[PDB]
């Protein structure tokens, strides 16, 4: 539920989990930036439609 | 007592009547859903059978 | 149930104002929840706060009656002398001394704010909230806490509206409250305006006659006229008590419909190895090493329809068994399936061959030829009743751990009943049915579009209670004959049955069967070898039939209930354990001999029920289904007469016509009819509310 | 009673107005008119809607009412587009 | 690490497919619920057949590859194939037998404790069976065919919408809406459940599904034989049916069955409180309801959420509910008797007759429920037309007969006038005239001959042959020598009707509820039980029951001032603890209210050790947040702390101060209080995310950082922050004062407008 698109929630949730895992957990920074890059690069292809 | 079974139950009944009955039931309820009740029968009053 | 919805998320008393407002202010049942928000939204905004003086900071006007709210807005014209705000606001501040009106919209705020702002301008402090947290306002906002609290309520309310999915209904007047009408398409309107029954053509007039309807008691006269025209049959049972006995078809004697032969079928015993027998398919391969390989029929058969085909096939089976239980044929298969295809022609090119009628073009469909009551069936039943030398056929699982109170009873009853019914021949046939139809059911997945040799076998252990320490009770499996699979048509499989027998064939009942003279087999006893006949036929097996005939065990249960219930109903009267007594002492009418009515104890008249239920599994045709489902009515009328209830049946000729109609070529179906006759007769002899010819 | 029908209707209105059209997928098999075959309601509805989407743009109703309104809107549609399968050798 | 990447790459791949991209973008998230529904897993035409067909092949079953790769060998012990590389889905195919092998020889340890409390529902339903005795006999039993009675009962049973919230909270925090109503009030069960389940991530979907069943009594329409306790229900089948019977059962029951009855007795008193003063009945009972706190066997729960959402509807409970917005219709209460209406209708009419009176003129048919005795009645034009009794015990049949005759109300009602005018007429309750049915009712409840009087008031005849089993004696027997007119016993019980309905309307000023525009369901006062026994029960706010001493109210309210007023913002405990400044805390003005109640002799000597502990706890990760409250008040001045001759030790939960373990709550004699948002107690690890919330939603304007929920603890007071909520929507909050006046805010304005 909630007034959001499926993709919009997916993206933000992935960002939240990526942040959660980066800040305290065991994952690299450049890798988090690589995730962010994949997210934004997905947002383009999402927008074009 | 009598045990009653009916034959050709469905073939006898008519959506034409049901339209009128639905119109009688929806008389007071609402002019916004009455029209949404009256729609169901007419599709059977004008139905095609493969 | 809107109240249900509103009161579940809103405040109980807050709804009452909506409910009351809706009766006068407007007239829409759903909207209570829309305003239900708006109202509550206000109260929170205006109560907790008080001015520096003893009087409160705000005063609420909206929740009051619309009529009262007018005159309360007219006070401001006395107090502050500003132009009669033609529009009634929601709240009046006293610290800020200005007009306050609140709006709540789903969409992006601007959309609604521009409207209300268009309505009143800068005249009032107009505050417009969105459920999502979007904000729009006039110049200044409310105090920091009430903002926090209002939005928290709205946000939670929203989630409740999304969980129940009520959204486009909730919008505010200018946006969607206006467009609440049902969409009127000219197509639909016409369709409707000529779908009406009455002399009235337009819907509106039918509507009027419906809405303005008040029906006077002329339906009494309408019903008496209807009654005269009806001439409805006021029937009595004493008058038609005859029921013309029961009608029965005349013609050739009905044949053996069951896929396997029972009474006459012959066994071949084999002492089973757990690791050899496990395959179940290899069973025959290990059989052939015995005597089986020797048997060969002559070309000239008794009572045969297609000798040379079956004789050939037999040799192809026997030949297959040596190498591997699969028939290596591409072409013989297609014939043997046929014994056919019909080549098709397009309509498009056919137009010319209608104009030029060639190949003799016509259309016909065929019906089944009626048959007459079977004689053999009785003997079949009499054989299926008695105990076989072999002990148990149907594989039954173990018994569970038991408590003394119920489990003892159940375990005991089961052990006894199973113990009785496992010994019977009826059970034998169940066993073979299950085991073989099971074997085919595998083969259909294992090798589709292929020709396979499947045995007709049953598993049994012989029990010996001579009171001596024997080697063991003998553990084994025995064979009835060989079977052949042919996958065709998804749909119905074609099957070819070959059974061994020691009895002379009968043309009247085995008419579908093709018989051979196979040779001679040895039979013996001590406190002699008889000629062997091979019965052959072809049949059709639906996947459904495979499924339901493979689970023949079910028949036990339907017996069980029926048996047990009697003992409990009996015992429950005397409030004692009369199960064991009832089973042995209660007498059930089983048959007739020398013109005298015979009865057996329920433990041996159980077998009857089991047989009956097994036959009900085997002989199930749509004929039988109808037969029983119209037969019940006869039974009910009968028991009506038994307990002197003075029954009646409206069109007995018509009933008996439906009974007759469903009697075609079904041995069981007919048998049961002819038996019901004798029932009716003997019943008529006991208590006369029937006829005897 | 005297409002027997009124009340019974109210309850119905209430239950239906709530209802998501997706709940229409629950039930027996029904006639899919896209391929002109019988189908499990879900798939038939899927096609039904997908066709509407491809004809006139994606459906944003999320309710029985708007579904029905679209249904009645399609009768006046002089033309409709389908997801139909044609094999070519 | 790549686990989160590959999903993103998948998202990238999917949103490149324009067809999927648009449908992903357009509309709400709700659409998912629809999109799932456009997949049936497979065809369901031939169930048993399909499975028999399925298992016949050796390698059909879909299975998990990776875990089996990790833990065990894919190859076999008897050289029959088990594994391949052949495939659309990621799950690779394998044989049925393998599954049995890993069961045998797989390497695994220490799961036993993890299992059972997941399915405490089932495991308990097992446990209960151990503890019972047995006996066996037969009889033509007459069972009670239809009772809508709870089966599979469990403690703390609740509604379907609320249990879903729990489900959500206990499942996973990351995607959960901040649902107030259930969480604030029923927190504690939240703690327990969330704690035992959230820590060990296993079977996430399953557990949730089995908890739904764990608190759902399956209130089905079933045939019972007199043993109406919801425990015997579970296993009726083994117990009996129409010809079977078993024994020694009543004993082993769960702690719920009596605990419901307790709540009835609570409601009894709570109604007597509102009976006591007839200035107003509406505005006062609600107070006694919302104030009162219940203590269940393992959880503190509010009275409101028990009353509103209890299954069993007693005459009291109806009245309790009527105050709130709780729809529980299909129930009719009259004195001790319960009734149900099945036929016809008619209007309330006024008729004065010599001993004003309200009579009904309906050809109505209704069902009579009394203890050990059921019956069927029909009244027409104020008099009983048709009657039949299906009772067990002779007395209770007579009671039925009488009670139903009262409600029936004949002309002979008026004829019997021993006393009444002296006492029963005017009820001594601010000079209130009690309704008339209930007057005669109470006149009959008075004595033994009063029953005989009206029992004789009916027409008596020597009954005919064909009515010997049916006829009712005056003493309650089936003899048929002499019997009552317009009445027949039935050899066996009578079935109870049921309706799936909800109706609710406001109550009148004298504890009456004119629900469904009349109908007199409320019965005013069912039973005049003048008793005051309680156990482990809470009450509050001028309750008109004297359990509050002066010295104890001073202490308790003195503490309450401190506890309650703290945590809203700066210059309250939370900010002061966050700053690590503990002096302002000592100098707090609410402590100065508590100062003068301490023993003067050791005032400094206490303050010493008090000021020590509070200071030693200032370091983070070592402070007990409960203790601080207990210890604080004595610190103001320059083991046993005599506060007006009563002691309050550190730890050592006592009469004055109950330090409860593992949940935020605390008892002060016969009273309880707690604060929710100001909690970072070391024991509250599992619900540190849940409990910290005294926040609320403001505006989305700032560029507030998207903090994760665990990061919400750090952002201090007056700080506007952004957060992901529930399943999609993203909102913004600040540290705010607790939500307030949910009901009252309206209620008062509603009172003012009149």
């Amino acid at each position: 539920i909630g007034a959001m698109s499926i993709g919009e929630a997916i993206e933000e949730k992935l960002l939240e989990r990526a942040k959660m895992k980066r800040d305290i957990g065991a994952i690299e920074d450049s890798e988090y930036e690589e995730i962010k890059d994949i997210i934004r690069d997905a947002k383009k292809a999402r927008l074009e439609s | 007592n009598i045990t009653g079974d009916n034959s050709k139950w469905n073939e006898c009944q008519q959506p034409e009547a049901y339209l009128a009955l639905l119109a009688y039931i929806t008389k007071d309820s609402s002019d916004l859903m009455k029209d949404l009740c009256s729609v169901a029968p007419v599709l059977f009053c004008n139905k095609f059978v493969k | 149930t809107f109240a249900e919805i509103a009161e579940a998320f809103l405040e109980p008393e807050a709804v009452r104002i909506a409910k009351e407002a809706v009766e006068e202010y407007g007239d829409h049942e759903r909207k209570i929840i829309q305003i239900g928000i708006h109202f509550q939204v206000c109260c929170m905004f205006c109560d907790e706060y008080l001015s520096t003086n003893g009087s409160d900071r705000f005063v609420l006007i909206e929740g009051r009656k619309r009529g009262t709210a007018v005159s309360l807005q007219n006070e401001l014209c006395k107090s502050y002398d500003l132009e009669p705000l033609p529009f009634l606001c929601d709240i009046f501040d006293r610290e800020e001394k200005q007009f306050v009106e609140i709006g709540i919209t789903r969409k992006a705020d601007d959309s609604y704010f521009q409207s209300k702002f268009g309505k009143l301008g800068n005249s009032c402090k107009i505050f417009v909230f969105s459920y999502d947290g979007r904000l729009d306002k006039n110049c200044e906002g409310p105090m920091e806490e009430q903002k926090l609290r209002i939005f928290s309520f709205l946000a939670t309310a929203a989630d409740f509206l999304r969980k129940e999915n009520m959204f486009n209904e909730i919008f505010l007047p200018d946006n969607e409250e206006t467009i609440i009408e049902m969409k009127k398409g000219k197509t639909f309107l016409e369709l409707r305006d000529e779908s009406v029954p009455l002399p009235f053509q337009t819907y509106e007039q039918m509507k009027d006659y419906c809405e303005k309807f008040k029906g006077n008691p002329r339906e009494l006269a309408s019903k008496v006229s209807q009654m005269q025209s009806n001439i409805k049959l006021p029937i009595k049972h004493y008058e038609q008590n005859k029921f013309r006995q029961i009608r029965l078809p005349k013609g050739p004697m009905a044949p053996y419909t069951h896929k396997f032969l029972m009474e006459e079928a012959w066994m071949f015993t084999k002492i089973s190895d757990p690791e050899r027998s496990r395959a179940g398919e290899i069973l025959i391969d290990f059989f052939k090493k015995g005597n089986l390989s020797a048997i060969r029929p002559k070309d000239k058969p008794l009572q045969g329809k297609y000798p040379i085909h079956y004789k050939n096939l037999w040799n192809q089976i026997k030949a297959a068994i040596a190498d591997r239980t699969m028939v290596i044929n591409e072409n013989d298969h297609s014939e043997f399936l046929g014994g056919r295809a019909s080549k098709k022609i397009p309509e498009i090119s056919l137009t010319q061959d209608v104009i030029t009628t060639e190949g003799l073009k016509q259309s016909e469909n065929k019906l089944p030829e009626p048959r007459s009551f079977p004689r053999w069936f009785n003997a079949e039943w009499m054989w299926a009743i008695k105990d076989s030398d072999l002990t148990g056929w149907v594989p039954m699982a173990e018994y569970p751990p038991a408590d003394n109170e119920l489990e003892d009873y159940a375990e005991h009853l089961n052990k006894t009943m199973e113990g009785v019914l496992q010994g019977t021949n009826c059970a034998r046939e169940m066993g073979k049915c299950i085991l073989t139809v099971g074997a085919l059911m595998t083969e259909c997945r294992l090798f589709p579009g292929k020709i396979k040799v499947v045995p007709i076998y049953a598993r049994s252990k012989e029990r010996k209670s001579m009171q001596e320490g024997l080697p063991v009770p003998s553990e084994m499996d025995c064979l009835f004959g060989i079977c052949v699979k042919s996958k065709s048509h998804d749909g119905m499989y074609t099957i070819i049955t070959f059974e061994f027998s020691i009895r002379e064939p009968n043309l009247e009942k085995h008419q579908k069967y093709t018989v051979f003279e196979a040779g001679h087999t040895t039979v013996r006893m001590k406190k002699r070898e008889v000629p062997l006949y091979l019965y052959c036929r072809t049949t059709a097996l639906s996947k459904i039939k495979n499924d339901w005939l493979s689970k023949a065990r079910r028949c036990f249960i339907t017996t069980m209930d029926t048996v047990e219930t009697i003992c409990l109903r009996e015992s429950a009267k005397a409030e004692e354990n009369l199960v064991e007594k009832t089973l042995n002492e209660k007498q059930m009418w089983i048959g007739k001999k020398n013109g005298e009515l015979i009865a057996q104890p329920l433990r041996e008249a159980l077998r009857v029920q089991l047989v009956q239920q097994f036959y009900f599994c085997i002989y199930n045709d749509s004929q039988l289904e109808g037969f029983c489902n119209e037969q019940k009515k006869i039974l009910m009328a009968l028991e009506g007469d038994k307990k002197n209830k003075s029954s009646f049946g409206f069109n007995p000729e018509g009933l008996l016509e439906k009974i007759e109609e469903c009697l075609i070529n079904n041995p069981m179906c007919l048998f049961m009819a002819q038996r019901l006759n004798e029932l009716v007769i003997e019943a008529s002899k006991r208590g006369a509310k029937f006829f005897k010819t | 009673g005297e409002g027997f029908f009124k009340h019974c209707v109210m309850e119905a209105e209430t239950e239906i107005l709530k209802m998501h059209f997706s709940r229409l997928t629950e039930g027996r098999q029904t006639y899919d008119w896209t391929s002109e075959r019988n189908m499990p309601a879900a798939t038939a509805l899927q096609l039904t809607v997908d066709a509407i989407k491809e004809t006139e743009g994606p459906f944003k109703g999320t309710t029985m009412l708007e579904y029905c309104n679209k249904m009645i809107e399609m009768l006046d549609w002089k033309e409709i587009k389908f997801k139909k399968v044609k094999t070519v050798v | 690490m790549s686990l989160l990447l590959t999903i993103a790459k998948e998202y990238k791949r999917l949103c490149q497919d324009a067809k999927a991209a648009q449908m992903m973008t357009v509309g709400t998230v709700s659409n998912y619920t629809t999109f799932k529904k456009w997949t049936t897993s497979r065809k369901e035409k031939n169930p048993s057949l399909r499975m028999r067909w399925a298992m016949s092949s050796k390698f059909p079953i879909i299975a998990n590859k990776r875990m089996l790769e990790e833990a065990q060998i894919p190859k076999e012990h008897n050289n029959v194939a088990l594994w391949e590389d052949t495939e659309k889905r990621d799950h690779v195919l394998a044989s049925a037998s393998c599954i049995n092998y890993w069961n045998f020889c797989g390497p695994c340890v220490n799961n036993s404790e993890v299992i059972k409390e997941v399915y405490k529902s089932r495991f308990g339903r097992l446990e209960r069976r151990k503890e019972i005795m047995w006996k066996e006999l037969r009889f033509t039993l007459v069972d009670r065919q239809r009772r809508r009675v709870d089966t599979q009962p469990v403690e703390q049973r609740l509604r379907t919408g609320e249990i879903k919230d729990l489900q959500m909270w206990t499942l996973f925090e990351d995607e959960a809406p901040l649902a107030s109503k259930f969480i604030l009030d029923n927190y504690g069960l939240v703690k327990e459940m969330r704690s035992k389940f959230a820590n060990k991530p296993l079977n996430k979907e399953v557990v949730a599904h089995m908890l739904e069943k764990q608190f759902n009594p399956e209130s089905r329409f079933l045939p019972v034989f007199g043993a109406i306790r919801p425990e015997r229900m579970e296993l009726i089948h083994a117990l009996g049916g129409e010809t079977w019977i078993q024994e020694a059962n009543t004993a082993g029951i769960s702690n719920v069955d009596q605990r419901k009855n307790d709540i009835r007795a609570v409601c009894r008193k709570v109604c007597l409180a509102a009976n006591a003063s007839i200035m107003n009945a509406k505005s006062k009972l609600v107070e006694y309801i919302k104030s009162t706190s219940m203590r269940i066997g393992e959880t503190e729960r509010k009275l409101e959420e028990l009353i509103l959402e209890t299954d069993d509807v007693s005459p009291e409970v109806t009245l309790c509910k009527s105050a709130l917005g709780g729809q529980l219709g299909k129930t009719l209460s009259f004195g001790p008797m319960l009734l149900k209406k099945i036929s016809g209708s008619g209007v309330k009419v006024k008729d004065t007759v010599y001993i004003q009176f309200e009579y009904w003129s309906e050809q109505e048919e209704f069902y009579g429920e009394y203890k050990s005795a059921t019956a069927l009645f029909s009244r027409k034009e104020r008099s009983l037309e048709w009657i039949t009794i299906g009772g067990g015990i002779n007395e209770d049949r007579k009671r039925l007969l009488a009670m139903c005759m009262i409600f029936c109300r004949d002309g002979d009602y008026f004829k019997d006038a021993p006393a009444t005018i002296t006492m029963a007429d005017l009820s001594t309750k601010l000079g209130r005239e009690i309704p008339y049915q209930y007057v005669m009712m109470n006149w009959i409840q008075k004595s033994e001959d009063n029953l005989e009087a009206l029992l004789y008031s009916r027409g008596i005849v020597e009954t005919n042959p064909g009515k010997m089993g049916s006829s009712m004696g005056i003493d309650g027997s089936k003899r048929a020598i002499k019997s009552l007119r317009a009445v027949t016993i039935q050899s066996g019980k009578i079935d109870m009707p049921e309706s799936k309905e909800k109706i609710h309307l406001e109550l009148s000023d004298n504890l009456e509820a004119f629900d469904s525009s009349g109908r007199i369901v409320a019965t005013i006062l069912d039973l005049p039980s003048d008793k005051k026994v309680t156990f482990q029960d809470v009450s509050f706010q001028h309750p008109d029951l004297a359990v509050l001493r002066d010295e104890k109210t001073a202490i308790t309210k003195g503490y309450e001032a401190l506890i309650k007023r703290l945590g809203t913002g700066d210059n309250d405990i939370p900010s002061l603890i966050a700053k690590k400044d503990y002096l302002s805390l000592y100098n707090l003005p609410e402590v100065k209210l508590m100062a003068p109640l301490i023993r003067p002799n050791r005032k400094g000597v206490y303050s010493r050790v008090a000021r020590k502990l509070v200071s030693t706890q200032v370091t983070t990760g070592h402070y007990s947040l409960h203790e601080l409250i207990k210890v604080l008040p004595f610190t103001y001045f320059a083991r046993l702390f005599f506060s007006n001759d009563s002691f309050v030790e550190p730890g050592v939960n006592n009469n004055v101060f109950s330090w409860s373990k593992a949940d935020s709550s605390k008892i002060y004699c016969h009273g309880i209080a707690i604060r929710v948002p100001l909690v970072v107690g070391d024991e509250h690890m599992d619900t540190s995310l849940a409990l910290l919330e005294g926040f609320s939603v403001c505006e989305n304007d700032p560029r507030a950082p998207m903090v994760t929920r665990q990061d919400l603890i750090d952002v201090g007071f007056g700080q506007k922050v952004r957060l992901f909520v529930g399943q999609g929507s993203v909102r913004t909050f600040k540290r705010t004062a607790s939500q307030r006046a949910a009901s009252s805010d309206v209620n008062k304005n509603v009172k003012k407008i009149k």
